[PDB]
């Protein structure tokens, strides 16, 4: 697929992303705070559509990203995330996708994460975090 | 306070 | 603590 | 070393 | 079983730790580095005994932890970590203990551990590592 | 004076700040980088014109901020910056300003400025500045 | 890109 | 003078060091904080003795530095630190040594000294300092 990398930032306001619910996770886009205002981040794009979105809209200050999970597996026979999970110190945004394959997650007990970057092609091929105080 | 802080990433095995 | 990431500041100068 | 600010990232997951 | 927490340090020497191949994870002891000295950080015990003691010691600068894998899984009716896989920028240091039950992986594409926590009681119950630059 | 605080970013591209061979420092614009591509921030003006304007452009990667100094004095009474020297890994951009009053001077051994905050009135007021690897 | 963990130093005063 | 370097831990506890109302700063000893518990690095003594102690105990987590001064000058010859101000979030250690010659001063507005580094012979030539959250 296509590699992108937001960087980092000050935190996350917003998150939005594709899932279908046969195959796998799409494209992603996420609203980081740059110093106390929105910054809209470049569009990752999957190469097709018929996908769900969803809008985490984070409140932020207060409300942040405590643990990130999901499941990893194969479409088509390509090894993508099939499934994410998003859980803050207010509530958890329920599994979005396949929560089918070799489940990951990285819970934070102390930090912050402050950017994304990864691959996409029809669907998220992977992707890493990028972790601050 | 005084004290350092890190980054330390959630447990894993509970 | 919040979802704002901190930063080393060192103090001004020129009062 | 450059002017480039670093950042500690956490290995990639669906691979 | 009995919590412990290293704290933070400035690398990483050496890791000594105990597995069963049919059982799970036992005691750990790791020996960090303090800017520029060994510092041998105290030994966590299994309860019991009849583990298979592993000793990685890495050449500190040159060679780090690049990612940290294994299994979690239930012994006698508690859940624990049964496997451990230590990868570094020279070699992977094999999979040590029972490879069954749920996978779990913390890749670093950058940055160091630089200290555990977790705790110990027949065997490993769960452990948090503390990331740097 | 009005204050302003810039935040943190990834790193300096450029600088732009007024003085007055007789007075002291004046309005300051920074632009920044921010994960590979550059973020003017807002132009804090003075309150006051006169000035004659330097443009720092920093060969960006390769070259960065290893010293700020300058001198503090007092100018119709008020406590002010009255000069500042930029000294990078490449070069020297010279005094600006009237080196009188009493120095000052931030030496940075390793680490990296990623922001500027402070206050500015006919003149600077004071600054600080944000540190990051 | 070695194990020994980075820090902030500001430079000397006195030198 | 003998340099020295006693590297990063996660706070400070106490500082002794010693001084000469007639000449400079003299010999400096630090006790950090390492995890919870006190450590106490090397003594960095001076080459000569006529000296008066100073001990800063700290209350570590409550109480820490918010800014170091002094003042730099010669004596014998030999450019050192004169004088030496610490100032905390609880109170100020007044100044020790003497207060003739060029001033300095690392205000610090957020992140914690965590260490020290610099030489001495039978004064403090100079020194620098670890910074970190
Ligand atoms: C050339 C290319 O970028 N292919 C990508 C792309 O692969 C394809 C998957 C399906 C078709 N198709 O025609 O059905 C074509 C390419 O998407 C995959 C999963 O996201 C991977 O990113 C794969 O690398
Ligand atoms: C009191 C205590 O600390 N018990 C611990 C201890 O519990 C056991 C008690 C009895 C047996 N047994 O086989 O009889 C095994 C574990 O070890 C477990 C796994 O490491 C847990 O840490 C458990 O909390
Ligand atoms: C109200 C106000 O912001 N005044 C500021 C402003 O004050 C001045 C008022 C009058 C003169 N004057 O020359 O007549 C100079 C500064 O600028 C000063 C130095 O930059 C201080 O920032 C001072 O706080
Ligand atoms: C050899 C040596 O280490 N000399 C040091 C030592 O030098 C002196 C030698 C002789 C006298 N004296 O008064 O005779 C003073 C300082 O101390 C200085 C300031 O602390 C410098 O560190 C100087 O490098």
């Amino acid at each position: 697929g296509v590699t992108f990398d937001d960087g980092a930032y000050t935190g996350i306001r917003e998150i939005n992303f594709e899932y279908n619910s046969e195959t796998a996770i799409g494209g992603l886009r996420v609203t980081y705070d740059l110093n106390g205002m929105p910054f809209v981040a470049e569009d990752h794009k999957s190469f097709i559509t018929g996908f769900k979105p969803v809008k985490i809209s984070l409140e932020f200050p207060s409300e942040y990203i405590v643990e990130v999970s999901g499941y990893v597996g194969k479409v088509e026979g390509y090894t993508v995330i099939r499934s994410l999970t998003f859980k803050t110190n207010k509530q958890t945004y329920g599994p979005y996708g396949v929560t089918n394959g070799t489940p990951f997650s990285l819970p934070i007990e102390n930090g912050l994460i402050v950017g994304f970057k990864g691959s996409i092609g029809y669907w998220l091929d992977y992707f890493s975090i990028y972790l601050s105080l | 306070n005084g004290k350092s802080q890190s980054i330390i990433v959630g447990p894993w095995g509970d």
